[PDB]
């Protein structure tokens, strides 16, 4: 699904990256990581004014998310 | 060489060590041949071809 | 009366804890006695020097061995070992005697 | 330098016998012999050596968690509900 | 020599004489240094194949 | 306290105590440098003549350095003229100075790409995670302009535009041109322009191995042939009575 | 003609110290790091050598003439790396050099062992020297608060600093003084080192058992060389392994960015075999206390032959100790952990405590060891 070749308007091969990042936000180790991302925009959104922000709890999300990625991403590649 | 005078009984002392003296310049030739691939002398070994 | 300064030490009693030591130490695992590790200093050298022939004589062999052992990492079997009751010091008397001669010749000096 | 073989010590009634190492075996039971000795050194040593080392080892592994979970923040809202 | 055993014919022949044992240590240094690189290299190139610029000169150099 | 996060182990063709460059990528690698790196980064330790042996025949680095105009050479008259390039010529500078590639960018200098990978912690996987760890900023952030998040950079607000998407550029032998595979061609090419060395290091390391193998037992041997009298030696004390 | 009586008259009689000389027959491994440490000088000089033929100590073209080291020169690369490596190898060696004479009691060679900490004190000079020489933001800025430590001196701090300097900051005026110094001090090293052995074989050499070995002394050449040939193997594989297969292993990565003394790097630090006593320096915060704290526990070992209580001599037969000398190893091991730290609030607690553990273990607590153990011992 993307702009290469044939009908659906064409067809270039969508990153590899791509369906391997969404191959690990249902493990049970990124889930919970990206479940205490969302209580934190909660928080930060609807505060009127606070320095807090939410890119911890997106570091532990992406630390988790992106380790998995390494163990399965240069198969596809190449 | 080898010897101190001229005499029979160097030149028995010569003659004994001369096939010592004789091997012995092998290794200045092959190990300095060895060293520095000396081509004239390696394009004649068959294995080393 | 031994092992520490208190009446009694940390591991029950004050006597075995010199005993204890003397096994974790080692040095009768290599058939050597007290007095045969002791530092040769310019005092000890000269009371080596007044040991009677058959004690000399016995040191030296105790340390031969003992280099041997050493050298192949090695120790004595169990039978074999210096018991801690049966250590004697043969050097302590030669000792004792230099350390009086010195100390005279020191305070000697000083008059 | 100095000192050499002949003025060493005196050494007296003492006979040592060794074999030329061309008749001997340079490795003579190897396994059977220094597999069982090197438990043995070990053992004579492992209460002295092992102890100081496995506090580092401690240290290390609480100095460094303390790093981390000091770097990580804690809840510091004044006036809000969620 | 004499011997039904490898290393005495090894020995009497050739280490014997201090003067021999040198030219077997020359001679041996030359013919394992030759048979250790093709040895040590056929290996390593094994691990990489493909990967070299070795493997794919082959598509390059047009009619070479 | 701006919290780093750790790059992760990427496995590579080269990651192995003996496994080598995939030499197909570094070529794949170098058509990123001149196309995208190239144009707001340098490289001044490597040549056109590098890539001889390496990634391109001597005929194909000769087009790629006659490719790009140099300027060398005082003229009879006086005065500097332009020429095509040479094998011995290195990359070309973008910028003559870094005043001038701070005032190109906004105000951040791009780092020379020459030792990047061993000039950073992590090597070539945080350069890979860098290329491609690039995501919308959390809710609660302000960023300045010119400036973007990027947390495998430290301070997590990096200078640099995302370089690097699908088909931004287009492969000689026609591998998928994606953000993932771009970033790897890359990478493989940032390590060799960082240890041209790395092969021979590995093939000496393979040498070694075989060497010291089998030195060591028959050294050792020699050490327990000499040693063997004192180790079998027995003594006896036989004082007299 | 006497075959014993050899080519006497002449530099063969000084030979006879390499052949004949007499040594302890149950001398163990960790003898050999003697015979070791004279093959990292001479590795490290031929190596340094042909480094010389390339390297330019100005600054302009210090950091690319190493790059063109590597990068053109025909097998360049290997030398940097057996050079940058081979430091490394050298104070392996060194600290077990010293670590051995405090197990086995060979500080009581008084004259021997204070030559050795010269010897000591001119390698780190050296060291520390060198690794300004690639100029590459660890080299300007290790030199940078290195250096700016002298100005803590009362009175005659910014005076030497600056002479050290060769104007107001690190710059082409100290590197082209260093590459000079760094030229000349190993050459000073092997005169030393001549020295630290003929202080040496005049006494003899120690055993592992700490008595006397005269009467089991065997000849040198058939036993010790063999010993040493493949001790020195053990050093060639465990040089070549780290240059061959990890380079960089212990070399920080941001020294491979060319020197901006308008750019602070990200953490500041010396090279691994100096992170024990940066972390000394730092648990002060006092700069005067710093820096004496830094050169008295370097300085400390000719303070060490004076606190010998025990009446053994080697830590063979003294448990206690013995207990206590890994404690300062371990010790040690946990300062240079924590010097390549950075200074928050787990490590300033865990410095000062490791800093403080390492001039009480050795100045209280091994000398209130040996007197324990010589009333132990009915003596
Ligand atoms: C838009 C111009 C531009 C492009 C094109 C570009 N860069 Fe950058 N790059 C920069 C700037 C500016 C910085 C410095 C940002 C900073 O230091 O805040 C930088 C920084 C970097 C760094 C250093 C990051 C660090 O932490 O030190 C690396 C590595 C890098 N770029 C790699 C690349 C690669 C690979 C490409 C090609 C895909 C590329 N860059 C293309 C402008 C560019
Ligand atoms: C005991 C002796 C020596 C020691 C401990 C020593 C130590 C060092 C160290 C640690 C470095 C840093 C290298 C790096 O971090 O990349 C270095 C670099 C250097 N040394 Fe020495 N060195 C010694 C002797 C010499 C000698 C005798 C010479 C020249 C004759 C020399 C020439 C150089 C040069 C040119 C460099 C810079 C090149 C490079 O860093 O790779 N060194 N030295
Ligand atoms: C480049 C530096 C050095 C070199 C080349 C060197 C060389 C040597 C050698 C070859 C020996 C005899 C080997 C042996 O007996 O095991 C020795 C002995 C000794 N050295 Fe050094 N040394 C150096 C640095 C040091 C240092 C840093 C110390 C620190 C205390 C030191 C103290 C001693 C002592 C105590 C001995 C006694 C050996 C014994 O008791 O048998 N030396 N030195």
């Amino acid at each position: 699904g993307d702009p290469k070749e044939e009908e659906e308007e064409e067809e270039e091969l969508v990153d590899p990256l791509t369906t391997v990042r969404e191959q690990c936000e249902q493990l049970e180790k990124c889930v919970k990581a990206r479940e205490r991302l969302e209580l934190c925009d909660e928080r930060v959104s609807s505060r009127s004014q606070t320095e807090e922000d939410c890119t911890e709890e997106l570091l532990d999300f992406l630390h988790a998310r992106d380790h998995c990625v390494a163990h399965k991403l240069f198969n596809s590649l190449k | 060489m080898l010897t101190r005078f001229l005499g029979p009984r160097y030149r028995q002392l010569a003659r004994n060590w001369v096939p010592t003296a004789s091997l012995w310049g092998a290794v200045g030739a092959v190990g300095l041949v060895w060293a520095t691939d000396w081509r004239l002398i390696l394009d004649w070994v068959p294995y080393i071809n | 009366m031994a092992g520490r300064p208190a009446v009694s030490a940390s591991s029950r009693w004050l006597e075995g804890i010199r005993k204890w030591y003397y096994n974790a130490a080692g040095f009768n695992k290599l058939g050597l006695m007290r007095d045969d590790t002791i530092h040769e200093n310019d005092d000890v050298k000269e009371a080596i020097r007044r040991l009677p022939e058959n004690l000399y004589d016995d040191r030296v062999f105790r340390i031969k061995r003992a280099l041997d052992l050493s050298m192949r990492q090695q120790i004595l079997p169990k039978e074999q070992w210096t018991k801690y009751e049966e250590d004697k010091s043969y050097l302590e008397p030669y000792l004792k005697e230099v350390i009086r001669e010195r100390k005279e010749r020191e305070e000697w000096a000083k008059k | 330098m100095g000192r050499q073989f002949g003025h060493l010590t005196r050494v007296r009634h003492v006979i040592t016998y060794s074999l030329s190492p061309f008749e001997q075996r340079a490795f003579p039971h190897y396994f059977s012999k220094g597999i069982p000795n090197v438990l043995r050194r070990t053992r004579a040593c492992i209460l002295r050596v092992a102890p100081p080392f496995v506090a580092f080892y401690l240290v290390y592994t609480w100095g460094t968690q303390e790093f981390e979970k000091s770097k990580r923040k804690n809840p510091a809202a004044y006036e809000n509900d969620r | 020599m004499v011997a039904p055993t490898l290393t005495a014919r090894l020995y009497s022949l050739l280490f014997r004489r201090t003067s021999t044992f040198a030219l077997t240590i020359v001679v041996g240094a030359l013919f394992f240094e030759r048979a250790f690189d093709q040895g040590a290299d056929a290996i390593y190139e094994h691990i990489n194949e493909g990967k070299l610029w070795k493997h794919i000169k082959h598509k390059y150099e047009n009619k070479e | 306290s701006d919290l780093e996060l750790h790059p992760p182990s990427y496995p590579w063709s080269h990651r192995g105590l003996l496994s080598s460059l995939d030499h197909t990528s570094i070529r794949r690698g170098f058509q990123v440098y001149k196309q995208v790196c190239s144009s707001c980064h340098s490289m001044d330790y490597v040549a056109y003549r590098h890539l001889v042996g390496v990634c391109y025949t001597e005929d194909e680095a000769k087009a790629l350095a006659e490719e790009v105009e140099v300027q060398d050479g005082p003229n009879e008259d006086g005065e500097m003229f332009m020429r095509p390039g040479k094998l011995s010529d290195y990359f070309p500078k973008p910028y003559p100075n870094p005043e001038a590639a701070r005032a190109a960018n906004n105000g951040a200098l791009p780092p020379d790409l020459s030792y990047i990978v061993r000039a950073r912690h992590g090597g070539e996987d945080y350069v890979f995670s860098l290329l491609t760890g690039y995501c919308e900023p959390p809710t609660g952030v302000s960023l300045r302009e010119g400036l973007y998040f990027n947390p495998y950079f430290p301070g997590q607000a990096i200078g640099m535009a995302p370089p690097i998407y699908n088909e931004v550029l287009e492969f000689d032998d026609g591998t998928p041109a994606t953000m993932s595979q771009v970033a790897k061609d890359v990478c493989t090419f940032l390590r060799w322009a960082a240890e041209p060395e790395h092969d021979h290091r590995k093939r000496m390391g393979l040498k070694m191995l075989l060497m010291m193998g089998l030195l060591l037992p028959l050294v050792y041997a020699m050490k327990r042939h000499k040693w063997s009298v004192l180790k079998s030696r027995k003594l006896a004390y036989r004082p007299p009575k | 003609m006497t075959n014993i009586r050899k080519s006497h008259p002449l530099m063969k009689i000084v030979n006879n110290a390499f052949i004949d000389l007499p040594a302890p027959s149950n001398i163990s491994s960790w003898w050999n790091f003697g015979s070791l440490l004279g093959i990292c000088l001479i590795l490290q000089i031929l190596t340094g050598l042909f480094l010389a033929m390339h390297y330019t100590s100005d600054t302009t073209t210090a950091f690319s003439s190493v790059t063109h080291i590597c990068r053109d020169v025909n097998y360049g690369w290997i030398i940097r790396y057996m050079h940058a490596n081979g430091a490394s190898m050298f104070f392996i060696c060194l600290y077990m050099h010293v670590g051995r004479g405090l197990y086995y009691g060979s500080y009581t060679f008084l004259e021997t062992w204070n030559i050795g900490v010269i010897l000591l004190l001119t390698v780190m000079a050296t060291a520390f020297m060198g690794y300004v020489l690639p100029w590459g933001q660890m080299s300007f800025w290790g030199a940078t608060v290195i250096t700016n430590l002298l100005s803590a001196i009362p009175y005659i701090g910014t005076n030497l600093v600056e002479w050290i300097w060769g104007g107001f900051s690190v710059d082409k005026a100290t590197l082209t003084r260093f590459f000079a110094f760094h030229f000349i001090l190993p050459f000073i090293i092997m005169a030393i080192a001549m020295v630290h052995l003929l202080f040496l074989h005049e006494t003899g050499s120690n055993n592992p058992t700490g008595i006397s070995s005269d009467v089991d002394k065997i000849p040198f050449h058939p036993y010790y060389t063999i010993k040493d040939i493949l001790g020195a193997l053990l050093l060639i594989l465990a040089l070549m392994l780290l240059v061959l297969f990890a380079p960089d292993l212990l070399g920080d990565p941001d020294n491979y960015t060319p020197a901006n003394p308008l750019n602070t790097p990200p953490h500041i630090k010396p090279e691994w075999y100096f992170l024990f006593a940066y972390a000394i320096l730092r648990s002060i915060p006092n700069k005067l206390g710093g820096v004496l704290a830094l050169a008295f526990s370097i300085l400390i070992l000719a303070l060490i032959p004076l606190l010998h209580t025990s009446k053994q001599r080697s830590m063979m037969f003294r448990p206690l100790s013995q207990c206590l000398f890994w404690a300062l190893v371990a010790d040690l091991l946990t300062l240079t952990w924590i010097g390549g730290q950075p200074v928050e609030h787990p490590y300033i607690t865990i410095g000062q405590l490791a800093s403080v553990l390492y001039f009480l273990l050795i100045l209280v607590l091994m000398p209130t060891a040996g007197t324990i153990e010589n009333k132990l011992l009915k003596w």
